[PDB]
DNA sequence: TGCACAGGATGTATATATCTGACACGTGCCTGGAGAC
């Protein structure tokens, strides 16, 4: 992919005690955060408890997104970590409990186990009989190994795997019963006499030798969600891609639920749950919130994780306001993280590895420039202006970026501070409130 | 949906301890005799067998004195 | 080895036979009135004679609203019928918020019917149609009838299909030798699986092997059936279940939730008194919960007005923690909880209380007992002390954070610096408020 | 039929009046309310007569007295076969349909039609059935014979009549009735022969029966707009009907009702909790009132001088006065102590419900103290703490009890503002600790 | 028998050949200059050339505006359309507001057409198809008691035959121009074939086999819009379950219209089609959104619109949907200068007492005079529609006690047992708790 | 002198296990009923 905000952090930089290092995993400063977060990611690599909300508050160009790339980094594969807006709620199509509800369920993941029989061989003869009109499909194959030859019957789906990536009598295939795909590694007899229509430029593989069926335990994940969906409806496998799941009963739901309890039961299934992120949390209605109070007290519940900068603003749908926008109810029941900012040094350091990211050289004297402009304006400033004065570099043939490449760098483009100036200064050229401007020069 | 026949052995304990104990035996490759005490209880037995295709035969009461 | 997540210490009320509350069992401390009340609504639930009855559960925030809510539905068991519902859940955008709560009110009225099934079951041994004289006549089928032979234990017969029933027939995609289960009710095939009697490891398609059905081939079976009257309304509204072309269509059209008219209800009532005067069903009514009922507004109140004095409709019991509200859709009315005062005409609240030094530490003891932590003496004090001076909820979800850092020092018991570190590393409101108070931008 | 619990009108049979319109202080389960019981008398005799049209009524009082009781003793005295809908204020603001439509929907449901048409049937018990086929099926000949307790017959029967009786398979012994131009057998079940279980018919085999149906014009509507079929009419999504024809079905059943094919009948609409609709609402109804299919609209609410749901003005009842201007208003008024105590007796009836003397008296005095309703539902909860203590009669203890663990509306907001801090206030401030 | 509903003493204006209004015609009470403005505009409409012309009464509450406009309605006949509306109907779920009034724009034009019914009906003798696999045609016998006849049909409506199930002996129905087919039943005479039966038997038509009939087909242009713009597509004759997907309202195009005004312009040349203007009745005016007062102005300037007779209650009044526009009447001034204002008057103490002796006229109910001057004197003092709709209870009150004459003990007991507006509200302030 | 409580004895309840016990079905055959005159 390509060079992202976050795409410096891999992990949450922790030894086996849970104490942070300063500088390592692309994660530096922030000792209270990262530790208490390294806290919530043994927690939820614990599997126990359920339906715990945390919540990480600072001002803005802190770490929280950071943060929580972190854990999702240091969270692995196999584990669903579900990551979305304030406003992604609001919906022509569900309501808003009902996309909560959605989301909620994409965060719990259920691994299956599986037992199948792979089938590996020389295919000798294939004998296939359909209908006049093609639809009855059914037919013979005959495949071989070194050392045995066995005779199956086909089905529908097994003579529509032969005939796309057509074999011809001498392939050697492999076939997953369990799952039904037909991979055709190669050709082994190689036949002089060919029809001058297909290419058959297989790879010379040889035939193979000992057992042609074999036994094998294969497990995979599925989301709760993507059951519910697939339970819904006909074509439910379809509405996975295309999104049109309009609200699905609740008889569905538990009859899911009794059914994966039944298969925890028997052994065949296990529960594994995630992490939700509801980044931007502000931007939510109290009905949102009504509703992730009940919400937090089920069983299938994962650990949900918000993320705000609002000091004390009005909440959403009232006419009152409170702290970080959101009602007492969510903030009895929840776990706060407080991030701080940061000093020279951090932002020094956090320069530093964002240059060595984006493969940008820099002086020692364009780096003290940096950190101090990091220092007045914002973090986010400082590090948009790196790759700036990179093509600037270049653009005067030479690769390592100079102190009059930041100069200007900061010379063309503005900050948030200096254009409020000029519109302040020149307030008769832009239009205002109540929509008044001045064209005209003269 | 037809009553399944893994529900019927994980509805069990017993049987289905009994079950991890003879897909060891039978890796092992022995002969096994287990007693009972009920008709049926031998009789869904079968049925188990019959599911694990297991080479099996059964002596109760109800059998001729020829068959013994 | 088990989740546990807010609840599931809890297993009942906790009475005697005399209704009286003990102080400490089936998971609940103190609120003894309120359990006492719980358990008159329970009984006249079980009684099964009213019809539209309502009570309200009023009380602060963490005192233990939605846990008798809870307690209620675990004393009554699994038969009897228990809808819980959020305030917030009554906005669709698929239908009127007024035909939700009608059929979230249908919901909550179980039904137990003893079913009769004709099954026609065995093995296919013969699968023979024939044909009709003009086929390219416009007018009827291909086919005129299909002779299908079935193989049970100890029987064999022979029937002459229709062609309906040949179309569900091949929609399953039966062969020769494979076990077959024709239900006459509704027309419905189901293939269960390739017979034994023949070979087994010469399949490529993960089929499943199944010995012959027992008995004959035509039965006659009972079954018991668990059905509330939402499903009989849905199930007419949209009909799936037959062999007919609308009915085929019906499985394939995408589902949209539509406002089903009182004519329908009315016949479904009908069919099913006509069903217990029979003497083959039996009516279980049920709970219908609606926590959070501040998020509602005046139409809806309105219509529950109405519904609550219908002949049908069951026990609801809601529950709010507001002072002295404005009801959502109004402007300038004021009613105690956010319940407008003709809707609270018709209600009986029950009062519930906060709690104490001593109930907020046995409640912390037997939550840590739950969660399976031992808690040294000195940090159950430490934990008490900061649940009465900050929150209950908060000193209650201290305790696994706790458990981790202890178990990161190698230890099992949790003492008073874990509890310091968690207090350090981990905030409440107050402090988080406190901070944004003495803040610089907006933090 | 009509399966119910027991309802909080289950004890209301109709009015009571006499042969002269005068209401008798207690009869049909209506205590009190005289002049009011007389105005609906009056109004029922109006309906009955079916003569006039469109004319509007309002009925107004303080809540809990006897506002939709007396709709619903209209309802009980008005009889079968008549019209009568009745929907709430809130439940005309729909997803899929706009308020008019609905209004006219529900205008349009309270005009049926009556229509009598003669029909043969045959229904007896079957004795015997004699079917021969061919090996081809080609042909089949049949011989039924079929009796009542007056009659035996035997009917050659054709090769139709063969097909349908082997769908839905019937034996010797079973009671059907076949109709013959349909041919729809229907199997009543079987006779009384143990060798569900149906008395054999008697008199004549073939009876001519003559049924009464009575449609509404809005299932007429429904069927003649070529959309949507009758289905409609189950599933709701009807979706906005036009007028054409509306007013064909207008034209036909005025020619219809020339001819004395058809019959008018007229119903009541009824109208709960009016207050809430909005004012295109009332414009709409202003203008569906003038018209000759239109029935007699009962209204109820309990505002005064309340504001008109999508204006900024308050209005006399929440309504305008271009409707008050059309109505005429029927005023209820409260209750004293002896038609209370008679209410509560009357409930505790019902409910089949013992009381002793001092606890209707303890019921009567906390009813004129607090409500009316607060007493009614105090005797069920009263009787399960009667039973808990295996006692039948509720007792003056259980009434003390019963108060003491459920609470009204006043003690609850007395204990509420007594302790405000611990709420959630209007403005989203609450303290959940305890301490400090 | 009869049913009056609030109308119906109202057959027409009242006028003479001049135009000049009786005092007391037509069930008119007074109201002279606003019968002789409709007299004017009626002969007006009847001229048949003039497109998008527009008028509004206005007056008090209870006046007489939607009795002017039935009485139009009844003056000008059946055979001119006439659409009635309130001004709340054109807010819709389905479709923008412009496009419902821009139907029932449409709706208010009509045509008529000049067609011919033929119509074949009795038992079938004889059904010979010809061929030359495809039938080239066929030879139908049918049969009444009047005699035989033998017609020759092409196999399209042969198809339509073999899709009904006719046999020999069955009584059929053919319609010569639209190709109908429908079976009735099979005849009485083979009743006796069969013991029991599932056909139904019908006696052989007692007319002739062949008969034909002049019709006249009225029509508004709105359902050829209708009929031409079916979306998903056509329907069948008989459907009696309706389709699988649920046809709503579509914005039809200008495309679509302009088509059909050229179809229906060529139809007019040919003598085959007249076209009918009519009138647009919009009640309650008041209740109309900027936007929609807006879009009348476009469309009142079209040449096809038809006549617009609009009504309004209203004084100095805001216009809904804006914050700050006070016109009179609830309507904007930029339409205010497109419409011609017809004033109503209100009524005195003896042209209420009359209108209240009308009213029991048509009601079938007999007054004695002593009760009709209280009940005048009640009309004054509180309304007109509150003095009218007491009759029919003061009716009932009188034949409870066994009489057929209004006696003014019953016109006390009605003011007693029903209240007006005024008594009602004076109840409201003097009380304590909601009512 | 009588009564109440506790301890022992015995009935029993319901699925067994053996285990007969008297019934209903699958093959020969020959002769007498059916077709023809
Ligand atoms: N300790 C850190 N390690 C790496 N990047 C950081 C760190 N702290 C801040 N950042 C950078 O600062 C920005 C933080 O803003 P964001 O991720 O939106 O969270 P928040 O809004 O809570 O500050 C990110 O672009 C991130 O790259
Ligand atoms: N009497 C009690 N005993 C034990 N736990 C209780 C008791 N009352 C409340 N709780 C706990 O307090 C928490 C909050 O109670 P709940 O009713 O869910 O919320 P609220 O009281 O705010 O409606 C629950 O997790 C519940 O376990
Ligand atoms: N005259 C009466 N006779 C019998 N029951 C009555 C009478 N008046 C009131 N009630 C009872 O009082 C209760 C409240 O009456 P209702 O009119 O429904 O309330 P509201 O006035 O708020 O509509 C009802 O349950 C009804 O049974
Ligand atoms: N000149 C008249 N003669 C007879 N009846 C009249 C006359 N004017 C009005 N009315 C009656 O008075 C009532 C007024 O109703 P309407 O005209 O609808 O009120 P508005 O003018 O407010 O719309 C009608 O029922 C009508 O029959």
């Amino acid at each position: 992919s390509l060079i992202a905000a976050h795409s410096h952090i891999t992990g949450l930089g922790l030894d086996e005690n849970l104490q942070p290092r300063p500088t390592s995993e692309g994660m530096v400063g922030q000792l209270q955060a990262r530790r208490a977060a390294g806290v919530i990611l043994k927690m939820v690599q614990n599997g126990t408890i359920a339906g715990r909300a945390v919540l990480v508050a600072g001002p803005p160009s802190t770490g929280k997104t950071a943060l929580a790339m972190g854990v999702s980094q240091s969270l692995g594969k196999d584990v669903p970590f579900t990551a979305i807006a304030g406003s992604e709620i609001f919906s022509l199509e569900l309501s808003k409990t009902e996309a909560l509800t959605q989301a909620f369920r994409k965060s719990i993941g259920i691994k299956i186990k599986e037992e199948t029989e792979l089938i590996e061989g020389e295919v000798v003869e294939i004998q296939i009989d359909r209908s006049i009109t093609g639809g009855h499909k059914q037919g013979k194959l005959t495949i071989k190994t070194t050392d045995m030859e066995t005779i199956y019957e086909l089905g529908n789906k097994m003579i529509d795997g032969l005939t796309k990536e057509k074999v011809l009598a001498g392939d050697v295939i492999s076939i997953d019963k369990a799952s039904g795909k037909i991979t055709k590694l190669g050709r082994s007899f190689a036949r002089s006499r060919d029809y001058d229509a297909m290419g058959a430029d297989t790879r010379f593989v040889q035939c193979p030798e000992g057992e042609l069926q074999k036994r094998k335990t294969v497990v995979h994940t599925v989301s709760l969600h993507e059951i519910d969906v697939i339970n819904s409806r006909t074509q439910g496998f379809l509405a996975l891609f295309t999104g049109d799941t309009g609200e699905i009963r609740s008889e569905v739901r538990d009859q899911i639920n009794t059914k994966v309890a039944e298969w925890k039961e028997e052994g065949k299934a296990e529960i594994v749950p995630g992490v939700l992120f509801i980044d931007e949390v502000h931007m939510l209605d109290i009905e949102c919130f009504s509703f992730i109070n009940r919400a937090l007290e089920d069983e299938f519940a994962p650990i949900v994780m918000m993320a705000t900068n609002r000091g004390v603003s009005k909440t959403r749908g009232t006419n009152y306001k409170s702290p970080h926008g959101l009602p007492l109810d969510l903030l009895d029941r929840s776990i706060i993280i407080t991030t701080k900012s940061y000093n020279e040094q951090e932002i020094k350091t956090i320069l530093s590895i964002r240059a060595q990211e984006e493969e940008v050289e820099l002086s020692s004297d364009a780096l003290d420039l940096l950190t101090k402009t990091g220092v007045e304006t914002s973090l986010r400033y400082s590090s948009n202006l790196i790759s700036v004065a990179q093509q600037i570099a270049m653009k005067r043939k030479n690769n390592t970026v100079e102190v009059e490449d930041v100069k200007r760098a900061y010379l063309l483009f503005l900050d948030s501070a200096r254009s409020v100036k000029y519109v302040q200064e020149n307030e008769s050229q832009y239009i205002d409130d109540q929509g008044n401007v001045q064209i005209s020069i003269a | 949906s037809m009553p399944s026949m893994d529900r019927f052995i994980t509805e069990s304990a017993k049987l289905r301890k009994l079950d991890e104990l003879l897909v060891k035996l039978k890796s092992e490759g022995h002969r096994v005799l287990i007693y009972f005490q009920m008709t049926k209880m031998m009789d869904l037995m079968e049925e188990y067998l019959t599911y694990r295709q297991y080479n099996h035969i059964r002596l109760d009461g109800s059998s001729k004195l020829e068959d013994r | 080895v088990t989740r546990t997540a807010a609840h599931t210490h809890i297993k009942g009320l906790g009475l005697d036979e005399s209704g009286v509350a003990k102080r400490v069992e089936g998971g609940f401390v103190g609120q003894i009135e309120a359990r006492e009340a719980c358990g008159v609504i329970v009984d006249l639930i079980k009684a099964k004679k009213m019809s539209g009855r309502a009570i309200l559960l009023a009380g602060g925030p963490s005192t233990g609203k939605t846990a008798l809510a809870l307690a209620i539905s675990q004393e009554l068991g699994p038969k009897v019928p228990f809808c819980p519902l959020v305030g917030s859940e009554l906005y669709s955008v698929e239908v009127k918020k007024t035909e939700t709560l009608m059929e979230n009110f249908r919901r909550a009225i179980g039904l137990r019917i003893k079913e009769t099934k004709e099954v026609y079951e065995g093995e296919v041994t013969e699968l023979t149609p024939e044909d009709a004289e003009n086929p390219l006549g416009g007018y009827g089928k291909t086919i005129s009838h299909v002779i299908v032979g079935l193989k049970s234990a100890k029987g064999t017969k022979t029937l002459r299909l229709d062609p309906t029933i040949y179309e569900s027939i091949q929609r399953e995609k039966v062969s020769i030798g494979d076990v077959i289960y024709i239900e006459a009710n509704t027309g419905a095939v189901k293939r269960v699986g390739r017979s034994d009697a023949y070979a087994t490891e010469f399949d490529l398609e993960t089929e499943e092997y199944v010995p012959l059905p027992k008995g004959e081939v035509h039965k006659k079976k009972e079954i018991v059936q668990d059905v509330t009257l939402h499903d009989l309304d849905v199930a007419n509204a949209r009909p799936q279940g037959g062999q007919d072309v609308i009915s085929m269509m019906g499985q394939l059209l995408k589902p949209k939730k539509t406002e089903i008219t009182e004519k329908l209800r009315q016949e479904v009532n009908k069919v099913v008194a006509k069903y217990i005067d029979q003497g083959v069903a039996e009516l279980i009514p049920g709970v219908l919960f609606i926590d959070e009922v501040n998020m509602l507004d005046i139409e809806i109140f309105t219509y529950l007005n109405k519904a609550l004095e219908s002949n049908i409709a069951p026990v609801v019991v809601l529950a709010s923690n507001r002072g002295m509200t404005t009801v959502r859709g109004t402007e300038d009315v004021i009613s105690p909880h956010g319940v407008p005062p003709d809707l609270i005409d018709r209600l009986l609240i029950v009062r519930t209380l906060p709690y104490d030094k001593d109930e907020i530490r046995t409640i912390i003891e037997r939550r840590a007992t739950v969660e399976r932590l031992q808690v040294e003496s000195s940090a159950l004090d430490l934990l008490a002390t900061m649940g009465t001076e900050t929150s209950l909820r908060y000193a209650l979800q201290l305790l696994a954070p706790c458990g981790i850092l202890a178990q990161t020092s190698n230890r099992k018991e949790i003492v008073v610096n874990d509890v310091n570190e968690a207090k350090l590393l981990f905030l409440d409101a107050k402090r988080s408020t406190k901070i944004l108070e003495t803040s610089a931008n907006y933090l």
